[PDB]
């Protein structure tokens, strides 16, 4: 669980934009 | 002292210094981002003695940087005296 990721946002992001969420459950 | 507590830097430069040298002498600059570069130009003009003198010239370009930010506004520092 130390890699997470974004589903919701109030609107799309720019290109090359880092905004700085849930994780993934990678097994 | 500008700042206080820096934290997780993403980015950072140094080089030679920017502003270089009766009359006071003006010096051209242009900010501008484009998909997360962000690009400084430059250029440098004497000025006899406001106003801006009614003339013309061209400015050049420096560097360009990928700082991949988001931008809305600027506050442009400066000393005391």
């Amino acid at each position: 669980y130390n890699y997470l990721y974004r589903l919701f946002r109030k609107s799309n992001l720019k290109p090359f934009e880092r905004d700085i969420l849930r994780s993934y459950s990678f097994r | 002292r500008v700042y206080s507590s820096a934290n997780n830097c993403t980015f950072e430069y140094v080089s030679q210094p920017f502003l270089m040298d009766n009359f006071k002498n003006l010096r051209e600059f242009v900010f501008k981002n484009i998909d997360g570069y962000f690009k400084i130009y430059s250029k440098h003009t004497p000025i006899i003695v406001e106003d801006l003198p009614q003339g013309f010239s061209a400015l050049e370009p420096l560097v360009d940087l990928p700082i991949g930010i988001n931008i809305t506004r600027f506050q442009t520092l400066l000393a005391l005296h």
